[PDB]
């Protein structure tokens, strides 16, 4: 039963390692199982170090394969990918399938956050829906993956010090208790604390300000400092803004912007970075440029 | 960054 | 009879496109249910006359009509469905026109020759004469398919139709005509092509639009391949020769890409006569695009040359231009060259390569650019079999250590893959003198691909240099690497033990490797905790039942006791694999 | 295999074959939903005036 299913899942893992998407029935059975495996994790799904934090992916399968080459194979090096891994990529379906497959195979060797782009509305008008219709013909898999995207956690806490979340802080939210009390079984609303968490970002301003993205806000140095004092956090890690060094510090070593999708849209040519924390919370950094194709 | 980077690739 | 149409109209006129697509998909079922006469009489005029503001339905019905012939009643009645296809041809979207033309190709292929001549040929003249360039472009493709089954008079008529439409003023249709020209010559005869096509072809080449001249060169290579050698020199060599020196670099880029086909078709004598000077001219063009494109074809151009004067021309013209190309400062051209320059290592031979190539290859390797280095070091293997190990090993020895540690990791991987050959060539002493340090440094490289490749290479080294040598030098250090606070290096040690225990016999593994691996089972880190079980699984077959049942079994059963589900599962898996309980 | 209501509207024994299929795709309840939706679709006159669907022969066939 469980044993034979585990071996069957192994075949799916190795196949996805070969860029070969699963059958529609297999996708259905995967999503069904993943619902029961994600239902048990609260908003701040605490994860113990060591860890390897990975920034934005945007479903670039070659890049993800090189990222595995760099950091290590999933069963060995624990990972904490942060969102936006379904859009603006010609292999988004394969990427998301691989991520969810790894999550279901290993409950705690990996953990995936929910980015702004994992919702019903955004995917329809940013490719993923089109990709699914082209590949599988119909939209059954689409209505499976979009349904799954709601059950993802919202933020991760590493040894009570590092706070990893895709977007950033929000004027409504102030404490981890509020995040824990937030309800996630809801397509990201267009305005609200949940909305902003997936569209926030840093800036050298101070105070607050309407984000040019049209959703969420933009926080300042003092806001991040005050929030860190409020809850004893020592560093927040987000990945929503494309960068060049791959990892950039802001707010005087308070928020780290990570981005692990090199050469965004195949044309930016930006490098990509990955952060890794050893057992003694000894951060490091690795950089890379996409593998030859 | 692109302006810094050279790219003479043309069809 | 009309109820199906009544349901179709309401189904097709709605808000979404999915229902319209489903209606198109079910069109075949509707038609077969209604009957051949019903569809031919009523359904076909309706789809001919209906106009849609949206295109996916148009594309779906275009592809559907091709298969719809058997429902229509076979080739005898395809004349009934030609009108809808031609009416669909004139559209504002290129993809739907492409589907229309391929459907027309299928229809013509299935069409009987007599009915084809009777109806289809009259249709193509209308389609070409349609004032709309869309109609003309859709027409131009049908000439190749329709040529065979028609009579000689029709062949002449369509040949002059093709010439007339090719003589059109606007490039928008001339490009499509030129593209179809290559296919068209496939079905024509030698006399007809040399009489009509080659003159219009030279006219197209003389045309001003580099866009049309890009397809003209493609048609040039196609017709050159079609024709025998003894006639191409009469007409086409002047055309391609003058095209190769056109002001616009786009045509010079395209012919650089297609250069190999041209030389292959003409034959080595023609290449020796006149192509090689033109190829050299490309080597020294200010445009980097043409330079890189031509450089990409140097290996394949050279290998297609007879040995009579291959090496002679290579020394005399090729290599002098190659060295200048290397000297060029542009990044992309140099990177493209670096991949191909190693191509002609066996062609020149042992003496010639060491005489000329190696100085240039070393310079390429000792370059600031990362792209050139990663490209060149990738193809290091090719020179290995043409040039004995020792020569190139000594040549590269000065730069190995600096190259052994550099920015990119791909080149580091390339080196670590090739080092054991150097170790075998240079013996134990020199390797222990300096290379051992490089290997050990690689054993803790940041990246993971390095670590793994280095451990694999260390597998080769131990068997090359003897078990006692490893027990003397490598074991005390790698095994000592299992204590640092970081867990990454403590995983590296486990991988190294998994690998070495294969070659290092059994006594040494039991008295050196085992004790440490077993003592590591209590490490607080879950990752290493289950990867230890993974290592025990692999290493169990190499022990003796006594040692296993004595010490391994307690550790493995202890692993099952702990709380982490994943390590518990690996413990059970290894226990059942080794059948210890 | 997917078969919408048009097949059963044109041919009657198709419904019998579908219900005989051990795994009728779509399910019979879905077939009911689709048929009754088609029957209940309002009628839009040429003047963009909405009216209750006329009970035509097609509507009666859907209902039965
Ligand atoms: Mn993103
Ligand atoms: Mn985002």
């Amino acid at each position: 039963d469980e044993k034979v299913f585990t071996k069957e899942l192994d075949q799916w893992i190795e196949q996805l390692n070969e860029c070969k998407q699963l059958s529609e029935s297999q996708v259905k059975s995967l999503c069904e199982k993943a619902k029961e495996i994600l239902t048990k994790e609260s908003n701040v799904q605490e994860v113990r170090c060591p860890v390897t934090v990975c920034g934005d992916v945007h479903g670039q399968f070659h890049d993800l394969m090189e990222l595995f080459r760099i950091g290590g194979k999933s069963p060995d090096t624990n990972y904490l990918f942060m969102g936006d891994y379904v859009d603006r990529g010609y292999y988004s379906v394969e990427t998301v399938t691989l991520l969810v497959a790894l999550k279901v195979r290993y409950r705690e060797r990996i953990t995936i956050l929910r980015g702004n782009h994992e919702s019903r509305q955004i995917t329809q008008v940013y490719g993923f829906y089109d990709e699914c219709l082209r590949k599988y013909g119909n939209a059954n898999v689409w209505k499976y993956f979009t349904d799954l995207f709601d059950y993802l956690p919202l933020t991760a806490l590493v040894d009570g010090q590092i706070f990893c979340l895709h977007g950033g802080l929000s004027p409504s939210i102030d404490t981890l208790d509020h995040i824990r009390a937030l309800d996630r079984l809801q397509e990201v609303p267009h305005e609200g604390p949940m909305c902003d968490l997936l569209w926030s970002d840093p800036d050298d301003r101070g105070g607050w300000g309407i984000s040019p993205r049209g959703a969420g806000y933009t926080f300042g140095q003092d806001i991040s400092e005050t929030f860190n004092h409020a809850n004893g956090l020592t560093l927040v890690s987000r990945a929503h803004q494309l960068v060049m060094e791959g990892y950039n510090w802001c707010h005087d070593r308070n928020v780290v912007t990570i981005f692990s999708a090199p050469n965004y849209c195949y044309r930016c040519g930006n490098q990509a970075a990955i952060m890794e924390l050893d057992d003694t919370l000894k951060y490091s950094f690795l950089q890379f440029d996409p593998a030859p194709r | 960054y692109l302006k810094q980077v050279p790219s003479p690739l043309r069809e | 009879s009309l109820y199906p149409i009544a349901v179709l109209i309401d189904e097709l006129r709605n808000e979404d496109v999915q229902l319209r697509l489903n209606s198109i998909k079910k069109l075949s079922t509707i038609a077969l249910a209604l009957g051949v006469e019903r569809t031919r009489s009523e359904l076909l005029p309706f789809l001919t006359d209906t106009i849609y503001d949206e295109d996916e339905v148009l594309l779906a019905l275009a592809e559907q009509l091709g298969t719809f012939t058997t429902l229509v009643g076979g080739p005898e009645y395809v004349h009934c469905l030609l009108p809808p296809l031609e009416s669909l041809a004139t559209v504002e979207e290129t993809v739907v026109r492409d589907k229309a033309v391929e459907s027309l190709r299928a229809i013509s292929h299935e069409h009987s020759p007599s009915d084809l001549e009777a109806h289809f040929v009259p249709l193509v003249k209308r389609l070409a004469g349609g004032d709309w360039f869309t109609s003309r472009t859709s027409a131009c493709g049908l000439f190749s398919v329709c040529y065979p089954r028609v009579s000689s008079a029709v062949k002449a008529e369509l040949r002059q139709y093709f010439r007339n439409l090719c003589s059109d003023d606007t490039p928008m249709v001339r490009r499509a005509a030129a593209s179809k020209l290559g296919e068209f010559a496939k079905v024509l005869e030698l006399d007809n092509v040399k009489s009509e096509i080659i003159p219009m072809f030279s006219n197209l080449a003389s045309d001003e639009q580099d866009s049309v001249r890009l397809l003209a060169v493609e048609a040039c290579v196609n017709i050159a391949q079609l024709l025998p050698q003894e006639d191409l020199e009469a007409l086409v060599m002047p055309t391609l020769r003058q095209a190769a020196e056109d002001k616009s670099w786009r045509v010079r880029y395209m012919v650089a890409d297609k250069f190999t086909e041209l030389q292959k078709a003409v034959g080595p004598e023609i290449t020796k006569t006149d192509l090689v000077p033109a190829f050299q001219n490309l080597m020294k063009d200010c445009e980097a695009e043409v330079r890189a494109a031509a450089s990409h074809k140097v290996k394949e151009f050279c290998e297609n040359l007879s040995a009579d004067c291959r090496e002679n021309v290579i020394m005399s013209q090729i290599l002098p231009c190659i060295k200048e190309l290397v000297s060029d400062a542009n990044q992309h051209v140099k990177s493209a060259l670096a991949s191909v320059i190693m191509g002609l290592s066996p062609i020149l031979g042992k003496d010639n390569t060491i005489e000329h190539l190696l100085p240039l290859f070393l310079a390429q390797l000792k370059d600031e650019c990362p792209e050139v280095r990663l490209n060149i070091i990738s193809n290091l293997d090719c020179v290995n079999e043409v040039i004995g190990i020792r020569q190139l090993s000594q040549s590269l020895l000065p730069a190995i250590v600096e190259l052994a540690e550099d920015a990119k990791w791909r080149v580091r991987l390339a080196i670590i893959e090739y080092m054991p050959l150097l170790a075998g060539q240079l013996g134990v002493e020199f390797f222990d003198e300096k290379l051992n340090s490089l290997c050990m440094a690689w054993l803790v490289d940041h990246v993971y691909a390095i670590r793994e490749a280095a451990t694999s290479n260390l597998k080769k080294l131990v068997e090359k240099f003897g078990k006692e040598w490893a027990h003397a030098t490598i074991i005390p250090k790698v095994l000592a690497m299992s204590g640092d606070p970081n867990y990454l290096h403590r995983m590296t040690t486990l991988f190294c033990i998994n690998v070495l225990s294969e070659v290092c016999g059994q006594d040494i593994t039991t008295k050196h490797m085992l004790p440490t691996v077993l003592r590591m089972a209590g490490d607080p880190v879950a990752n290493v905790r289950f990867n230890v079980a993974k290592s025990l699984q692999k290493i169990g077959p190499i022990l003796d039942n006594s040692t296993l049942q004595s010490e391994v079994k307690p550790i493995l059963e202890k692993l099952t006791q702990d709380q982490d589900v994943d390590v518990k599962y690996f413990a059970q898996e290894a226990l059942t694999v080794l059948s210890l309980a | 295999p997917q078969t919408c209501w048009f097949e059963f509207l044109l041919e009657e024994s198709l419904l019998e074959k579908h219900l005989r299929k051990p795994c009728p795709d779509p399910a019979p309840v879905q077939l009911i939903v689709q048929f009754l939706e088609q029957a209940s679709k309002p009628s839009v006159n040429e003047q963009n005036q909405v009216q209750p669907p006329p009970d035509n022969k097609r509507n009666r066939i859907l209902k039965l």
